[PDB]
This record gives C-alpha cells, structure tokens and sequence, in this order.
C-alpha cells in the first residue's frame, strides 16, 4: 500500500522512538530513585532535559537540509544516540557521567528528530494520494514504538536495573541502524542535496565539534536550570522580536502561544501524572498487576487506536480550541477522582486514570500532531524553530507546574497526597478550561484572518 | 513479585521477636513493605512499614515497641518486636505496594507473603 522505503522510515523511526521514551518513563523515578534526587529536583531537571531534547530540533533539521544530507545525518543522529543511551547505562557504575549522557542524549534528538520525517516527504510523488496515509502512519509507528517502552522499560528497571533498561535502548537504536543500513538502496534517490555529492569533512567537523559543544551547554543548562531560565527568556523575546519584523504570522503566533499551554500539559504525564499514579491509584486493572509507571503507556495507547478512527472523521483553529477542551477534561478527571471517588484508604481506581490519558490523548491528536503539518503549511524554516523553542519553553514551565504536586521523602500516608494531586489537577483544568473559552471565543476572528 | 516471611514463633510476653521479609525476582528497593497481622477471629491490620525512601509508618498500639527497617543491600526488610505482650498474637504477612506510600488496608498492596505464626505467651518464670 506504500512505497518500499516507507517501510524502512517507518522501523527505524519506531525503534529510536523507543529508545527515547524507554528513559523518559523511568527518567524521574530514577532521579528520585537512584540519585536520591526530592521529586522538586526531578520534576524540574526532566523539565529541562526534555526542554533541550525538543528545542535543539532545529539544529538538525539545518543539518540535515544543508550541511552532511538527510540521510548521512540520520545515521550520524542514531549514533549520537546510542552512544547517550549506553552512556546512561554507564552512568551507575559513573554518577557523576549522568549529566554528559543526558545531553549527549539531546543533542543526538536534536540531530535525529528531524530527518525520517524529511525523508519520507520525499518518498512519494509530490502531490501522491498516500500522503496523508502515510504520515498517519508515521505518527503511529511513533507512538508504537513509545508504547512498547513506556510498557516495558519501568517492569525491566524492576527487574533488573537500570543499567540494562538504558543498554536496551541504546541496542534499540543499534537495530533501528542495522535496519537503516541493511535497507540503504531502498533510498538511494532520496535525500536533500548534500546527499548526493560526497561528504564535506570540513562540515562533518564543523557538527561534531558543535555537537560536543552542546553536549556539554546541555549537561551545564540540566544542572543549573535556575539559568536555563534565564537563557530561554532571553532567547523568547529575541525570537518573538526577529518574528514580528518577518497578518497570517499572527495566526502561527496565537495558536504557537496556545500550543505553549497544551506543551505544559504534556509535560505532567512523566512527572505528576506518573507520581500520582504511583501514591493514589490502585496498581491492578482487570486482575492483573502492574508497575504504576508504566500507566504513563496510556497515552500512546489511545494515540494507536484513536489516529485511525480520527483520521477517517471550525477547520484548524476549532480544533486547537477542542484539543484545549479536552486536556480540560482530562485534568478536570484527574480532580474528580481524587475529591469523590477515592478509597478510604485515599487511593483512586486505575479506570479513572484509563480516561484522563484518553482525554489528553484526544487533545494531543487535535493540537500536537495536527497542528505541526498543516501550521507550517498555512505560513518557513524560522516558524519550525520557533515552534520548538516555544515548546522547549513549555517543557521547562511544565517542570516547574510538577513541583507543585511534589512529596516529601517521609510522607506514607495517600490520604496527605491526594488533596495536594487534587488542588493542583482542579487548577491546571480550570485554567486550560479558561484557556479554551479565550481560544474559542477568537475562532471566528482567527479564522477571517486565514483568509 | 513473591516475598518469603521468617523468624515467627512463640515467646514470653515482654521478649521479642524479629520478622524478615525476602523477595526473589525484582529489587525490593522499589517498593514499600507493611507488615499486617491477623490474629484468631480477626481481619488483617496494618502493623508497621517503610516505604522506598526510609518513611515509616505505624499502628498506634505497637508504637515504641516495633521497628521496622531496611538492609537495602541484602535487600531485606526488618520487624523487631520488643516488650511483646499476648494480645501481638498473630499471623504476620508482609506485602509490597511499589513506591513511597502505605495505604492500611490490604487492597492497596499487590505482593503478599505466606504469613509467620506469631505467639506470645503470658508465661513468667515462678516466684
Ligand atoms: C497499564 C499499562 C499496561 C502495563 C503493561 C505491562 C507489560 C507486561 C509486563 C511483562 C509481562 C508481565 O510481567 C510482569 O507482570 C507482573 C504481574 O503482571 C507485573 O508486576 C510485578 O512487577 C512490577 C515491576 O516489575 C511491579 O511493579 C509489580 O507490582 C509486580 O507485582 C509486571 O507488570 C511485570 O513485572
Ligand atoms: C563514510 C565515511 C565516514 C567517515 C568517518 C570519519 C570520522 C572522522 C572523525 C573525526 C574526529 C573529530
Ligand atoms: C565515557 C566517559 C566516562 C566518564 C566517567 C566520569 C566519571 C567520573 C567519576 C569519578
Ligand atoms: C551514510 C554514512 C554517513 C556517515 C556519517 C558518520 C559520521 C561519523
Ligand atoms: C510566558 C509565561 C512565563 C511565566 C513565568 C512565571
């Protein structure tokens, strides 16, 4: 039903995808766990790894685009990435090497997010009917990948340690190589330009010099985030600023700031959301039990059966309005069963945490993964950047919204947890409630101005 | 994911008494481990425990006289019981809840030992 490299992107991407999300899972666990880290500490440094992990993404798009070609920087990106994932591994024999391995871990995202998207726009004749088709497929091949991690990697770290959880995903992205290398002339046509010449070395040394260089801003920024702060307000004013002397840029920009919000959101399923499925929630549905981290596998879970059914079934800014709507509904839950349906042991059924990963997974299908193709079609290498620093920008915010559901080290009791889960989860879904009034309420506006 | 109780038996009031609870597959270190009790007649009742970051909790009626604490090397986890009177009279289960919290009832725990008899006899020596 697709073109022979379809296949091929769509392995690869799924194996380094679940390379990532196999330490995103565990990540803040293992901050708390085995770095003796407070859950404030945790919540704020994953805020900034996943900052850096999302915002570095343009660097390789350029990468990619003009400097060593698509396809040499996928192989360069996937490994930078095992090398970070087998770094972390090492990092239990070597604590003080887990900032490095963090940021060698960003840095390799950076180089590697944006490349199998790139090539498999260009497996297919421009205007191919399959398109669509296949970048639903994409995004499903994705969120396989992160579902098999998600569901794996915490019973694994139980099991076994982290050491052979981070080893795993540095083999995943070993495999997502060899099925790159093994299928290369499936894509021999394909590529950007500097794909086809020879391979400029002074380029390559240019990157892997720079490469090492963020490497180690990364490991500095994930251990000082008080600055990383600073940093990233002061690159948002210069960004916005250099935006507006570049009125559909308003457009981008309002339903950018609005995503800014969804991105916070997005961002409490590995901290808050995981903590509060650890302290207040039963750790057995239909019989059977499970490790409470793995809850966070939920969200790709809706993801896989839901993109199907949503991609068979107002226009863009009346779906960004309902995305918002439904991340409401889906904290406004988290709330409710925390003040009405708790046991007298403060603890909550696993059902209730089945639906608020379902709302927020409707609002990543309506926010997330629409908006990113068809905003940058209605504006463009700038608007990309800027759409993940806003998002690198979220991801630090939503680390510091984490630390206000943070426990203490002694505390034992569910029923001291449960209000403080529950105030929070009630404020973050009225707010985005608020959130998604103002969204709607510019509906009609916005959407004179796409005209 | 299975724990194994030792160290029960029978004692005069006033001694004591310690309880080890061993798992086999996964690192008992995540995991918060209470002790319950069910004596003759009776429904199981938290006792004591230590949740994944040294926190502890316990019923009020063995306070000062149980301590619960952990070898996170031997991955193991202790129940001394000192000044231990007749009505202790139980069989001891412990149980895992993975994380940092003790939920009372037996519900909030997955991972469940066979159980140790306990018995403290009013026996004194003869003046
Ligand atoms: C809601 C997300 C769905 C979770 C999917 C998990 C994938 C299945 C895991 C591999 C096969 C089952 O393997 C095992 O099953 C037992 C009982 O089911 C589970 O539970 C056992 O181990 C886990 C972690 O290791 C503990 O947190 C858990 O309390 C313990 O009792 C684990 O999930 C898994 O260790
Ligand atoms: C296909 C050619 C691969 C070339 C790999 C060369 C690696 C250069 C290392 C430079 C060290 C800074
Ligand atoms: C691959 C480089 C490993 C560096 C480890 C640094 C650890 C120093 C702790 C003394
Ligand atoms: C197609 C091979 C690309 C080589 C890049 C490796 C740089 C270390
Ligand atoms: C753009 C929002 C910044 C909030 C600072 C607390």
């Amino acid at each position: 039903q697709q073109p022979r490299p379809f296949f091929m992107i769509f392995f690869v991407e799924l194996w380094e995808r679940f390379g990532y999300y196999g330490v995103q899972g565990v990540l803040a666990v293992f901050f708390v766990k085995q770095l003796g880290f407070s859950q404030e500490q945790a919540f704020v440094t994953f805020g900034a790894f996943a900052a850096l992990v999302y915002g570095l993404i343009s660097i390789g798009g350029y990468v990619g685009d003009h400097l060593l070609g698509t396809k040499r920087t996928i192989v360069l990106g996937a490994l930078v990435l095992a090398i970070g994932y087998f770094m972390t591994g090492m990092s239990l024999l070597k604590p003080d090497l887990i900032f490095i391995a963090l940021g060698t871990i960003a840095v390799g995202n950076g180089l590697f997010k944006a490349n199998p998207a790139s090539l498999l726009s260009k497996c297919y004749p421009p205007k191919d009917p399959r398109l669509d088709g296949a970048f639903t497929l994409f995004y499903m091949s994705i969120n396989i990948g992160s579902l098999i991690a998600l569901s794996l990697a915490p019973v694994i770290a139980d099991r076994f340690g982290y050491s052979v959880t981070y080893n795993l995903c540095g083999a995943g992205l070993i495999i997502a190589l060899l099925v790159y290398i093994a299928c290369r002339g499936m894509v021999k046509d394909i590529g950007s330009e500097p794909d086809f010449r020879p391979m400029s070395f002074s380029k390559l040394l240019y990157v892997l010099l720079g490469s090492v260089v963020m490497i180690f801003v990364c490991a500095w920024l994930m251990h000082n985030v008080e600055v990383a702060n600073l940093v990233l307000i002061v690159l948002s004013i210069v960004v916005t600023i250099i935006f507006f002397r570049q009125n559909k840029m308003f457009v981008a920009f309002v339903l950018m700031l609005e995503a800014v919000v969804f991105y916070i959101l997005y961002a409490q399923m590995p901290t808050s959301l995981n903590f509060f499925a650890i302290n207040n929630v039963h750790h057995e549905i239909l019989g059977f039990s499970i490790n409470p981290v793995s809850f966070q596998a939920l969200n790709p879970f809706w993801v896989v059966l839901a993109s199907p059914i949503l991609a068979g079934i107002l226009s863009m800014p009346m779906k960004f309005t309902l995305g918002m709507f439904m991340c409401s509904l889906g904290f406004l839950t988290a709330a409710a069963a925390g003040m009405w349906f708790a046991d007298a042991q403060g603890l909550t059924s696993p059902w209730f945490i089945v639906l608020v990963y379902l709302f927020q997974s409707l609002g990543e299908l309506f926010i997330s993964a629409l908006g990113l193709a068809m905003i940058a079609a209605l504006v463009m290498g700038f608007i990309l950047g800027m759409w993940f620093l806003t998002q690198a920008a979220a991801f630090l915010l939503g680390g510091y919204v984490a630390t206000f559901t943070a426990v203490p080290d002694n505390i034992t009791d569910p029923l001291e947890t449960l209000p403080v889960y529950t105030n929070v989860f009630g404020k973050i879904g009225l707010v985005t409630l608020g959130v998604a009034v103002v969204m709607l309420l510019m509906v009609p506006w916005l959407k004179r101005m796409i005209a | 994911v299975q724990l194994v109780e030792s160290g029960g038996g029978l004692v005069q009031a006033g001694g004591s008494l310690r309880l080890s609870c061993a798992a086999s597959g996964p690192t008992l270190s995540n995991y918060a481990v209470g002790w319950f009790r069910q004596a003759p007649g009776k429904e199981r009742e938290f006792v004591a425990g230590i949740n994944w970051s040294s926190g502890l909790r316990y019923k009020d009626v063995v306070k000062g006289r149980f301590t619960v604490s952990r070898d996170n090397v031997k991955d193991t986890v202790y129940l001394q019981m000192n000044s231990l009177k007749p009505e202790d009279t139980a069989v001891y289960y412990c149980a895992a809840r993975f994380g940092g919290m003790l939920p009372l009832q037996p519900s909030g725990y997955a991972n469940w030992g066979q159980g140790t008899q306990v018995t403290v006899s009013s026996h004194h020596h003869h003046h």
